[PDB]
């Protein structure tokens, strides 16, 4: 999260009502890896 | 379910399953007379066996509805009756029976397992409040068979342990009409007593002669910084104790004694 | 979708039940039969007593089924000049033309199947399907030399480089490709077969058109290639996707969970395939091996016994001062083997050579210290023995013991466990059918050899010599001190956390590419535990540290870890020692590759651009020298 | 910090070590001397550091330590149960 | 498509424009809103083939009253047409119609009905895992038989008495005949019996053909050689260039070494006073607790210097020695580590003067006990620890020097006539690494190394005295995964030529054909192939050749560039193909497996026998 | 399995006219394993 500096126009990061609810269910991911095997593509 | 709800099939008396569970407050009632009555065993090796168990969790406060007397041993016609030559509680509306013991070797077994425990009876008699789980679910009640509970739990009380607690002794027999004394260590010379006999300020010691009982007395030893207390009572019951400490508004609650009738034994 | 395709049993498009429905066959969908089919593979039977007329079932082919196997065509496409050439095979077998498309139910079962109706669904049966996979397999198996010579040919010159370009007159490759080509090789037979065989494969090879004269790129796998081709600033995808999976796999194996769980954990879920171990017994120390038993030094009577083997041949023995035993109780299967080679067991009264050496196993109730006179020795016999033989030493007149590889094998089932007083021991010692004099033999046993102990089991778990049935994984950290550790069992719990760990420090260092005093995403989750762990209230002096100093002292931290996965049992370890970092470091490894997003180190890509552009510079070298020569016309 | 107990060599070294009159023990007031009696505050026992309200290891002779280290300490160790080392210590 | 559905909150669109584009929620589809989320293709297919994984028992499931209606994942997704993309800009670039859309509770409940199934199917999937089991029911090739009233007799004989089969025979049997399409039940009411499995394409994947071996072993055994390659990383090993220690290094492994019997001309991290001193004298340590400690040197004392040295961790194991002398006794003695640091050498040490700075940073007491020889005692094992982190030092001062030295110790003064023994390093040290991104080469850090010169330059006694985090373990450890996959990709015998030695046999024809210095020779290309041949072959053997000094053909830098790119050039090339020897003794070793199979069934149907026919 | 009784049925398991004859061409699967890679799915 941003530190040291507090905007509020938009999102106030250091503002009062966020949430910070971490759960199973959510989780967390990006896109590690793909299928980019030469037979598969051709 | 929505938070943790855990059922768990196996016996809660037997050995190598109380290291992995998670609790705070533990609460057994109703249970460990007929698990006792089951394994042929006496009461006192139940209790022994329960604590031996309990010991090792990480619980903060117990709750054990226990088989002993909290008065003279009298029998409830139909209700109940006592073998006192052979310690056994008969219940004949269910042709049930089950053992028993006394206040004596529970007190003993639980201060030895914990040194500085504090062991409260929860007084339950006289009291009205219960009747909010009974009128509000549309259920029926009578005054007799008020009276008959209260008369049963007379016998069967709730022995509720504070794991971390404050130890007092009793020195006295708890009889009505002779001396009994409290040894209360771990207090200071500016510290104030009060006791409570069913929701009325028995005595205090702020006001000594202001009292409500037939004689109380309180002196305080610097050397061994403990408050002794010599009373002698005129009712028997119940009676709880609370600690004011300084000038703090929230009180540090003792334990709670009972105080015994005289003898019933008559002849012409 | 998949499964088999159902119809109606009759009714009058009313199907309200799974009872009116009844799986389809080939005699519903006459065209998915064997007489139907088109045939152009020449692999059924044109004569009709030959062909079969019965009733196959039918199931749905998916998708993903299709696509490989119409790659698996494509890959036979690759050599059609050779297979033009030995006569097979010449039209292509068109996967496409065998399925039947019909609108029907689809499921694995009625109830399923009913409440799914599905239109233009593509269906076969096995015996077509079984014909398809043969036809390709044969065409597969009909080119495997031709293969294995276009490769060599291939492989013979580099004709790729790793980033860049390089070049060669084709004349050069020719003279050498015909100079170093061996002679069986079928490219010498079959020439342009095998230039426009390498002209498909590589788009660098490349021949002009003599009747028209346009020379221009031919290959047909150029969007792999530029999955596998690198940017000139980034590695390329497909190694970054690969490396990324990989370490993920890891993770997943080493089960980061079961290493981090604060209640007890079963021991068959807890173990893994162990590894045996070496001791020596007589250099061991009693009070650090608590598996050992010893009877009271300065003991001045020696006793001897006598003890019969299976066979009821009996053997005289002697126990005196200092002889050691093994408890064979509480210690899980093992097999034992014992070998005594190096040693000399030499005295003036005695010569180990020609004599024999057993083991020796005993039950009694009497603890071995509180043994004499040989009333205390119990039921007893010998398991196993072996003849010893002495051979010329290095040091000048003196003479040692050839090998041995005594064994016995430990299984507490069959031994009868009733009374729990029993004791049972064993004990490796000399024996012979003449009783053996006291003054002559003087050395308590012949426990003064190398030791090797293997598990037996698989679902078995000790802690400090004794088994247990369940272990928590976080009680176990910092809890050994480095004499402990050598004197455990095989089947001790600190050696399956040591392997399970290693896993996530292979991971981390494929992952991870920092240096010396370096913060890295792997190294914070122990920062954030030392900051709120310095800021609490305890017991003694408190010290506070800046950020800077908290970061040097995570990252040595896990470097301490990856280079020695072992210190997190290991006592009194600087950092590594406290239960909260195992935890977070643990917990936060996965995290921590989840979220990568195709990327890698700044410091690994530039070392591999440069790398890569040496390679290129090196290849370009050789081309040069073979073009010299080997002249062009 | 979290801290875990010692094994069974290291005790037996300290009482080896305890009745022949080398322990070295740490008391606040003193330091590492010996000299003047206090209350102890650290113990070595069998080459490692033991904070002796709890009896659990603190440290190692590897690192030199001024004072007992910040930890997580539970105290429930009172001087009576240990006093006998002490007395062995003086009295050799 | 992916990510999530945006709506326009104007008329006015472009490419790139800012606003415009607004989330969706479940009040645009036509109290509580939540987001919505596209769904892709590959979800749809694997979330419906495990929902008919639990089909497959759809018989026992309706015994036992559980999952009356069937999860059918293709009803939760709701079709509509919106811009679609993870962020704003890629929405204003896109449109699409009738995409698919959920929210997350919805999908959540969908994967908990799955995973409540899967959950009360377990004992059900173990006890017809075992029913499989217990009797070969499937062969390697061809097609082996076995009358069915035998095999239901043996299955009744040895089932577990709670396998749960013996409570559903019929249902057990359909589930059976769903999964393998060998066993099949003839239909009683028309008499007609036929293959009634539900798996038949990946049935003819795992088959193999009349000669050839199956297709899904060829394309694993390939996928998992590249694999092995890749990791092998050939870019970073094939260098010529400096690269960095971090990237170059890999986990190390601990070494044993024995510090007397070592000679110091190979070892560089040693430092033995000159024995020409011929005096000893004594000196006293303070320890960290203010202990005193008496210890003596003398001449030929070593001691490790820990100037150079990463951040390693030594542990000492004396066990077996004597260490007995005429006036010593090793019996309730102590040893233990001492750490020196002084701005004077050690070849001048004369005095105490010249000790610096010292310390006991760790000591244990030493326990003898009778040995196998007559009259000697042997002492039990130690394990003496140290942990060598140099950044606890003062590493400011370069004049500084450092020295780690382990001997015996006492609280009162030794007698020297009493002990001549130099130290206690005769015994096994174990040396293992704490740090592992720094390298060291002949026994100095390193802070980058040229992998193209590492090859061909050590003599085997340098390879013995190298440290733990040497860069040659690190090639050693980096090779062995490219020889294994090599190894698994081939099957040639002696002399028989590969796509994977011939690189080598370019390299060294080109090679001859160059012009240098000595007397110039010629070969034709059958003994340059043998050449190259016995040269893969000893890589193969020993991955530790490329190293070693003076090697037949891999001490040279060409050869191991040219393998390098070999491999990668030659695994990329296949087409689902295998070795002609390997597929041969496939075939073989299958029809034997079927015929030992027959075997079994024969000898089941011996026992337990069948009816005899009725009429 | 097992043996058993019905008035009415259609198969019988210790009855006569049952198939077992394993194959390479049938052999047995049922879902040894999906792909579910969180880059894949999202």
């Amino acid at each position: 999260m941003g530190n040291a500096s507090s905007i509020v126009q938009t999102i106030n990061v250091t503002g009062d009502g966020n949430v910070f609810k971490p759960s199973a269910e959510t989780s967390s991911t990006a896109v590690p890896s793909l299928s980019l095997s030469p037979g598969m593509l051709n | 379910w929505n938070v943790r709800t855990t059922f768990l099939e196996l016996d809660y008396l037997s050995d190598g399953w109380i290291t992995g569970v998670r609790g705070d407050i533990v609460t057994c009632m109703l249970s460990l007379g007929a698990a006792a009555a089951g394994k042929s065993m006496t009461f006192d090796a139940a209790f022994q066996q329960l604590i031996k168990v309990l010991s090792k969790s990480t619980a903060n406060v117990v709750l054990v509805q226990v088989n002993c007397p909290t008065d003279v041993v009298r029998s409830i016609k139909g209700y109940l009756e006592i073998d006192s030559t052979n310690k056994r509680y008969r219940f004949p509306k269910f042709g049930r029976d089950e053992p028993y013991s006394d206040m004596d070797a529970l007190e003993k077994i639980c201060r030895t397992a914990w040194p500085n425990c504090s062991i409260t009876w929860v007084p339950l008699s006289y009291d009205l409040r219960w009747t909010r789980l009974a009128l509000l679910e549309s259920t029926t009640l009578s005054s007799a068979s008020i009276r008959i509970a209260e008369l049963m739990y007379k016998y069967m009380p709730i022995m509720r342990i504070d794991i971390h607690g404050l130890p007092m002794e009793k020195r006295g027999n708890f009889i009505v009409g002779q001396n009994c004394s409290l040894v209360i260590p771990g207090f200071n010379a500016q510290d104030v007593f009060n006791c409570y006999f069913n929701s009325a300020l028995a005595f205090s010691t702020e006001d000594v002669n202001a009292a409500m009982i037939p004689q109380v007395s309180a002196q305080f030893d610097a050397t061994k910084g403990e408050w002794t207390l010599d009373m002698v009572f005129s009712d028997a019951g119940i009676y709880t104790m609370q600690a004011l400490v300084g000038s703090n508004a929230n009180p540090v609650s003792l334990g709670s004694f009972v105080v015994d009738s005289p003898d019933v034994d008559i002849t012409d | 979708p998949g499964g088999v395709p159902w119809i109606a049993v009759g009714d009058e498009t009313s199907v309200t039940s799974p009872g009116a429905l009844r799986r389809m066959t080939s005699k519903d969908i006459p065209e998915t039969a064997i007489i139907n089919t088109d045939n152009s593979s020449g692999a059924v039977p044109s004569e009709s007593a030959l062909v079969p007329y019965i009733d196959e079932p039918l199931v749905v082919v998916t998708e993903h089924a299709i696509t490989n196997f119409t790659k698996a065509e494509m890959a036979l496409e690759f050599n059609r000049e050779f297979l033009d050439k030995m006569r097979v095979l010449s039209v292509s077998p068109k996967y496409s033309d065998l399925l039947t498309y019909v609108d029907c139910y689809v499921g694995v079962s009625a109830r399923q199947a009913l409440n799914n109706f599905q239109k233009q669904v593509p269906v076969i049966t096995p015996t077509r399907q079984t014909m398809y996979v043969d036809s390709i397999q044969a065409a597969l198996k009909a080119l495997e030399k031709w293969e294995i010579d276009l490769r060599v040919a291939q492989t013979l010159l580099p004709t790729n480089v790793p980033i860049g370009e390089v070049s060669c007159p084709m004349q050069s490759v020719v003279k050498l490709l015909d100079d170093q080509l061996p002679d069986d090789s079928l490219i010498r037979r079959y020439p342009k077969e095998a230039a426009v065989a390498l002209a498909k494969r590589n788009g660098g090879i490349q021949w002009m058109d003599v009747s028209e004269g346009t020379v221009m790129n031919e290959a047909v796998n150029a969007v792999a290639a530029s999955a596998l081709a690198p940017s000139a600033s980034a590695p390329p995808l497909e190694e970054k996707s690969k490396l990324t999976e990989q370490a993920m796999d890891l993770v997943t194996a080493a089960e980061p969970e079961i290493i981090a769980s604060l209640a007890p954990v079963p021991a068959p879920v807890f173990a893994i395939p162990p590894k045996p171990a070496d001791y020596n017994v007589r250099t061991l120390r009693i009070d650090e091996a608590t598996w050992l038993r010893m009877i009271p030094k300065s003991m001045n009577t020696p006793f001897q016994i006598q003890v019969t083997d299976n066979t009821g041949t009996n053997w005289h023995l002697n126990l005196r001062g200092g002889t050691r035993v093994v408890n064979l109780d509480q210690i899980a299967p093992m097999r034992f083997v014992l070998d005594l080679g190096g040693k000399s067991y030499k005295e003036t009264s005695w010569d180990p050579n020609g004599k024999k050496v057993g083991f020796i196993v005993f039950q009694s109730k009497i603890p071995f210290e509180l043994w004499t006179a040989a009333s205390q020795i119990g039921q007893a016999t010998v398991v196993n023995y072996v003849q010893l033989y002495a051979e010329d030493s290095s040091f000048t007149a003196q003479s040692i013991i050839a090998t041995t590889s005594l064994a016995y094998n430990y299984e507490p089932e069959q031994l009868n466990k009733t009374d729990p007083e029993m004791n049972y021991y064993l004990l490796a010692t000399f024996i012979d059918s003449a009783a053996i004099t006291p003054t002559n033999m003087t050395q308590p046993d012949v426990w003064d050899a190398l030791l090797t102990m293997s598990p037996l089991s698989a679902g078995e778990v000790t802690v400090k010599g004794a088994v247990v049935s369940e272990v928590v994984p976080a009680d176990l950290i910092g809890s050994y001190t480095p004499e402990s550790l050598n004197a455990s069992l095989p089947n001790d719990a600190a050696r399956c956390m040591i392997d399970r760990a290693s896993k996530i420090a292979e991971a981390i260092k494929i992952d991870d590419d920092a240096g010396p005093d370096e913060y890295s995403p792997n190294s914070v989750p122990i920062q954030g535990q030392l900051a709120i762990s310095q800021l609490e209230t305890g017991y003694g002096v408190r010290i506070f540290n800046p950020k800077g100093i908290l970061s040097k002292i995570a990252s040595r931290a896990m470097q301490a870890f990856i280079g020695d996965p072992s210190t997190i049992i290991t006592q009194a370890a600087p950092v590594l020692s406290d239960k909260n970092n195992w935890i977070a470091l643990a917990q936060g490894v996965k995290t921590s590759l989840r979220t990568k997003s195709l990327s890698a180190g700044v410091k690994t890509a530039v070392s591999k651009l440069s790398s890569s552009e040496s390679i290129q510079n090196w290849t370009q070298g050789f081309l040069d020298k073979v073009s010299a020569h080997f002249p062009a016309p | 910090m979290e801290v875990c107990l010692p094994n069974g060599h290291q005790v037996v070294d300290l009482i080896n070590n305890a009745f022949e009159g080398r322990v070295s023990i740490y008391s606040a007031q003193e330091g590492w001397d010996k000299t003047i009696s206090a209350q102890p505050d650290m113990m070595v026992c069998g080459g490692a550091v033991v904070c002796m309200h709890c009896l659990g290891v603190v440290g190692s002779l590897q690192r030199k330590l001024k004072h007992l280290p910040h930890h997580r300490c539970n105290q429930q160790i009172r001087h009576q149960d240990y006093v006998d080392v002490q007395f062995a210590d003086r009295v050799t």
